[PDB]
């Protein structure tokens, strides 16, 4: 191909492996699966060592780990912490309760599932779904950003 | 030529700040019985540059409300200001030499609080203010006691000068002389930086990037300050490289014991840390500041002028 | 046949130390007192 | 003229920052605070009238430096204690 | 029995070696500096960190992971459409829908399992008279939608047929506990 | 083209739409970055009647399920009718301040009067009614104002 579309392509290769690799999250955590994220952030998984940033601000955060059970009276509180989150954002739900309500899926004040409420990159199953497994679920993350190739779609505008 | 000495002065002092980042980030997590980062480059020697080119590559959220003008100034004083804070600093030959280096280095802290409060009232929110203003206290009373400390130990010392701190410490440390000073003045560069035991904690993207960068930088320049002043490296006439290097472990020590207090200790409440501050260091500050007044009177260790 | 279940064994588990155990060490506050005097004459001097 | 350079690559170093920084994504009043503020105020001032001490040291009349020197550090102590004594350190109702 | 945890006996008086001991703690900053020694002894530790992906948190067979439906050594379906997983799922996660098959078996024509709605509790694998649903080790079956997590028979059967060679050997080496 | 091809193809024409990711509104909004407002002829030659989004696709949903809009051309257009110059004014008085940003083709058509729909049935013709933008206009122009201005009379409107 053309020359130019080899250096957006590289260019694509560096901002997805800078994003990729600094992916600082704040955990909307409710419950526990919240738990189960302190054991992933725990010395035995190590997302420090991954890149991942424990306890980030929203200001600061990319991800945002929807993690336990997503309420009525606590999904506006969801939505205008999303809001200002900035714009690369990614969500990362976790667990039965915000995939799809889980347990509490014919509650009278659950939301059926927190993609309902905020637009969900990567559904980690599970209740709770191990540390290993969300830890899973932030590396696919990772390779999903990887794939992004957003110079490419605006080159090819 | 003196540009060139600029640039080799402050791109390695970037370089030791991004990985200042680096290695706090592996001491806390082999302190915490895990790792660092590993994985981004080689050893996680990429990992501060992946950290800022993220930060840089993503988009900053800026509320219209916020003042453009302090929103822009805060964090392009704050760097400036860590920058300039570097400049006069002799190892043992320093790019300028200042008359009043010392006198320099407070006064620019002091405009590094004026950063720090724009930041904080550009900010609009009412918790940001109240935090800004707690945070403003805190280094306002933090300079206060670091003023008076450090005019001390240059009443031992002779001048303002900081050669003529080397010619001091070219027989002994300061830190036997005046040890106690040297432990508040640890101290209060500790809540100066802002690191726990006294962080007491806005910005997204650029300006968080950017003041990331002048508080890291500070630290840096804190622990070498006082390596300069309180514990002197050798040095000797005929090769300036043992002293650059004797200072370059004192430093990387003392760099070492700010990430070490802040994995050991619990942060302190803003009440309890104004009472330490005005009831136990700035009582015996100023009666060692008498004390240091009183003993080359009565010693006839009266430091020369040069 | 004979039974096979998660037991313990025969002569018992050893001991296990669960009190507080802190070391106490340090040096003398008059001590260091001393030394920390000394050390202000010395460099005054 | 060199710290005048250095300055000026210092603000053009930290303005180019922020400028690829933003070119590259393409009430209830507290009384006790102004307390401390102007605490602080009072405190520097003196620390302003304490600063030529490293000159003032090398003076021929050293013992009516000492005791100029004695006193003001004096009444900073004796101003301290009246603010601890009258409250004014303390964050309470 | 009781205990206390903050009284103490008697008084230790006020004798003035015990007054420059406690001085000299809160001057000198004794425990500040015990407590950093011993922050320095686990940075001198080793790290029990283990190498993801390459090193995997250890388990046990009684692992429950993702949903999968088994086989005979014959190849038919274990599954014979009985509904006790579905009666017994607390969750409501399992429908099921069955008919005679053409050569007159009692098999399923839909078995679905939410992903979404499961608890992973292994009530269904506990319920299964035949050892049809289990609950294998896998757990690294993390979805980009909601929609894959919605589970079927096809899916189900897919899943069994590729960790045969594991639930198996878990089941063997378990089985004899339940 | 579209009805050579596709004989009975539901053409829906709107007028300048607005909304919360418009670029009429926001456009708007934005020359006040500049030191003052750029109007040819001062903007009093030009007529426009904007159409709230949430009518153009109410409109549009009730154009695929409607069996008689079916080979039918739709004026989507608002209640009201405005000169540019005051709506120039009620925006900027709204606001109370005081991918190319702009290009000709933009300010042709930014001064390209609306043109009056008589023969063409509209939103009330498929069961929209069309709101104002002085009931619809607060939550778009509420993110460009100040702090002191975060916590306004309407433009006039003309026949032709
Ligand atoms: C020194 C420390 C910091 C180092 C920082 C990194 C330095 C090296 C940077 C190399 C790359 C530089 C340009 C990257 C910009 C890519 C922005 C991007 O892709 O945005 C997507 C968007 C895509 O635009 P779009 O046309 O899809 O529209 C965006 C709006 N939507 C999608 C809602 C319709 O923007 C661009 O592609 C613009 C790129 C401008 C590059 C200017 C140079
Ligand atoms: C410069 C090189 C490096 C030095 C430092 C090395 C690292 C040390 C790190 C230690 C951990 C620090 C983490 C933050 C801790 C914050 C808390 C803290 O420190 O609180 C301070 C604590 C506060 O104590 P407190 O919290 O118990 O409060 C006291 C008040 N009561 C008890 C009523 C509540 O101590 C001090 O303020 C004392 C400071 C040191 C004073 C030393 C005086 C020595 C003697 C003086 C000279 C006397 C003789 C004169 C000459 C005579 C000649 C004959
Ligand atoms: C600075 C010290 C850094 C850390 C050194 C190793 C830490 C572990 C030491 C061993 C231990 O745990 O001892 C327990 C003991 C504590 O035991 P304790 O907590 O049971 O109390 C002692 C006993 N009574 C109650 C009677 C007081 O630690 C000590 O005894 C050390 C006391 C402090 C000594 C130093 C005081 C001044 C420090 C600042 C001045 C600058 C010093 C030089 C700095 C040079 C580099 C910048
Ligand atoms: C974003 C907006 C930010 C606004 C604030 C900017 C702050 C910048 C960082 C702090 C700078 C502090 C400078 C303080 C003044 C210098 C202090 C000093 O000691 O100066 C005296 C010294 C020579 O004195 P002495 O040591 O006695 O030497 C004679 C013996 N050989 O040296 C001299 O006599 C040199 C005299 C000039 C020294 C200062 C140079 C300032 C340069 C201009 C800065 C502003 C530029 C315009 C705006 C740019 C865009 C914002
Ligand atoms: C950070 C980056 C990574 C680390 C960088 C530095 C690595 C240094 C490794 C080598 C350290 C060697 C220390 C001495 C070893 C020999 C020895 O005898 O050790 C035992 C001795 C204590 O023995 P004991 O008799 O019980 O003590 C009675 C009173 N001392 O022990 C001692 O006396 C200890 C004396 C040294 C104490 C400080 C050691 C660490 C210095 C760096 C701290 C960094 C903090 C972050
Ligand atoms: C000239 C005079 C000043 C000389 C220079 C020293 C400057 C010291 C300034 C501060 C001291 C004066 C004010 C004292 C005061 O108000 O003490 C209040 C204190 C109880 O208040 P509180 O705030 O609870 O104290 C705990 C600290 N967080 O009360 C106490 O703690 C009671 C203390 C009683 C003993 C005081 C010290 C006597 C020393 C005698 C030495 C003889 C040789
Ligand atoms: S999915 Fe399960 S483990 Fe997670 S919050 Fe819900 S009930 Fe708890
Ligand atoms: S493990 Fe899941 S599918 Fe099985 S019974 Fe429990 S909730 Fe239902
Ligand atoms: S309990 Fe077992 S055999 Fe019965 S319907 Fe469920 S999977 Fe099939």
């Amino acid at each position: 191909r053309s020359r130019a579309e080899y250096v957006v392509t590289k260019l694509d290769d560096l901002i997805n492996w800078a994003r990729r690799s600094s992916l600082w999250p704040m955990t909307f955590g409710l419950a526990c699966c919240a738990v189960e994220m302190m054991h992933m952030a725990a010395p035995r998984y190590d997302m420090d060592r991954f890149g991942v940033v424990f306890r980030a601000s929203p200001r600061q955060a990319d991800v945002m780990i929807v993690a336990g059970t997503l309420t009525n009276k606590m999904a506006p509180a969801l939505r205008k912490v999303y809001d200002q989150m900035p714009e690369p954002r990614y969500v990362v739900s976790m667990g039965s309760c915000a995939n799809g309500g889980g347990y509490y899926h014919y509650s009278y004040s659950v939301v059926r599932g927190c993609d309902r409420i905020v637009p969900v990159d990567i559904y980690v199953p599970g209740c709770p779904p191990t540390a290993e497994a969300l830890l899973y679920g932030i590396l696919q993350l990772q390779r999903k950003i990887k794939r992004e190739q957003k110079l490419k779609i605006w080159y090819r505008r | 030529m003196f540009f060139i000495n600029i640039l080799t002065l402050l791109v390695p002092i970037l370089i030791a700040m991004a990985f200042l980042t680096l290695v706090e980030r592996k001491i806390l997590g082999y302190m915490q019985l895990r790792k660092g980062p590993n994985i981004v480059g080689p050893y996680g020697i990429l990992q501060p540059f992946a950290d800022a080119m993220k930060l840089f590559m993503k988009e900053p959220m800026r509320p219209l409300t916020t003042s453009m003008s302090l929103f822009i100034i805060a964090p392009t004083l704050s760097l400036t200001l860590a920058l300039s804070l570097w400049v006069p600093l002799p190892m043992p030959h320093p790019l300028i030499n200042l008359n009043l280096g010392i006198l320099f280095i407070l006064a620019t802290s002091s405009l590094s609080v004026y950063s720090i409060l724009w930041s904080g009232w550009a900010s609009n929110s009412k918790y940001s203010l109240f935090g800004a203003l707690r945070a403003v206290a805190q280094t306002i009373s933090y300079e206060v006691t670091m003023a008076i400390i450090l005019l001390s130990v240059l009443l031992m010392n002779g001048s303002y000068s900081l050669q003529t701190l080397i010619t001091t410490q070219e027989h002994m440390w300061l830190l036997l002389p005046a040890w106690p000073m040297a432990m508040m003045w640890f101290i209060s560069t500790l809540a100066e930086t802002n690191r726990a035991p006294f962080d007491l904690t806005e910005y997204a993207a650029g300006p968080f990037a950017l003041f990331f960068m002048a508080e890291y930088t500070n630290i840096i320049l804190m622990n070498a300050l006082t390596t300069i002043i309180f514990l002197g490296p050798l040095y000797y006439i005929n090769l300036p490289e043992l002293y650059s290097t004797n200072f370059m472990m004192e430093a990387l020590l003392l760099s070492s014991t700010f990430l070490w207090i802040r994995a050991s200790y619990p942060r302190f409440r803003y009440d309890q840390l104004m009472h330490l501050l005005w009831k136990n260091f700035l009582p015996l500050t100023l009666a060692l500041c008498m004390w240091h007044i009183s003993l080359p009177i009565f010693t006839a260790g009266v430091p020369p002028y040069m | 046949s004979k039974v096979k279940q998660d037991m313990p064994p025969p002569g018992g588990y050893g001991p296990i130390d669960y009190k507080r155990n802190l070391p106490r060490r340090g040096l003398s506050g008059y001590s260091m007192f001393a030394v920390g005097i000394g050390a202000l004459i010395f460099g005054y001097w | 003229m060199n710290l005048y350079t250095v300055i000026f690559i210092n603000i053009l170093l930290s303005l180019t920052l922020i400028l690829v920084a933003f070119w590259l994504p393409q009430l209830p009043f507290s009384m006790k605070f102004f307390l401390v503020a102007i605490t602080f105020l009072l405190f520097d001032l003196e620390i302003a009238l304490l600063l030529p001490l490293p000159w003032a040291i090398q003076t021929i009349k050293t013992s009516t430096m000492m005791i100029m020197a004695f006193i003001l550090v004096t009444i900073l102590s004796l101003g301290l204690a009246y603010e601890w004594t009258q409250k004014g350190l303390e964050w309470t109702e | 029995t009781y205990k206390y945890v903050n009284k103490k006996e008697q008084e230790s008086e006020v004798d003035m070696k015990s007054a420059t001991d406690n001085a000299a703690r809160i001057l000198m900053w004794t425990e500040l500096i015990r407590g950093l020694g011993m922050t320095l002894s686990y940075l001198f530790r080793e790290p029990a960190t283990i190498n993801y992906p390459f090193e995997k948190g250890p388990l046990s067979p009684r692992f429950r992971g993702e949903h999968a439906l088994r086989r005979y050594p014959s190849g038919e379906e274990r599954c014979i459409a009985c509904k006790l997983c579905e009666a017994i799922c607390p969750a409501q996660a399992i429908t099921i829908e069955a008919e005679p098959r053409a050569d007159g078996s009692r098999r399923t024509t839909r078995y679905d399992i939410d992903m979404t709605k499961c608890i992973y509790c292994g009530f269904c694998q506990e319920a299964c008279p035949v050892d049809a649903i289990v609950e294998g080790p896998n757990f690294e079956f993390s979805t980009e939608t909601h929609e894959e997590l919605l589970y079927n028979k096809e899916k189900l059967l897919n899943n069994g047929d590729k960790w045969e060679a594991e639930i198996a050997a878990n089941i063997q080496a378990d089985y004899l506990y339940r | 083209e579209v009805r050579s091809v596709f004989p009975e193809a539901i053409i829906i024409r709107p007028s300048d739409i607005f909304g919360r990711e418009d670029r009429f509104l926001n456009h708007f909004a934005n020359y006040r970055w500049f030191l003052a407002v750029p109007l040819v002829s001062l903007g009093f030659k030009t007529v426009k009647q904007p159409v709230y989004v949430a009518d153009v696709s109410k409109g549009i949903v009730n154009a695929t399920k409607d069996p008689d809009a079916v080979g039918k051309t739709f004026a989507f257009t608002g209640p009201n009718r405005y000169l540019l110059f005051h709506l120039v004014k009620y925006i900027f008085g709204m606001t109370h301040r005081t991918e190319p940003w702009t290009t000709k083709d933009k300010v042709e058509r930014i001064h390209i009067s609306d043109v009056m729909p008589t023969d063409l049935p509209g939103l009330e013709d498929l069961g929209v009614q069309p709101t104002p933008l002085e009931l619809k206009s607060i939550e778009v122009l509420r993110r460009h104002r100040t702090y002191r201005w975060l916590s306004t009379k309407p433009a006039k409107t003309v026949n032709y």
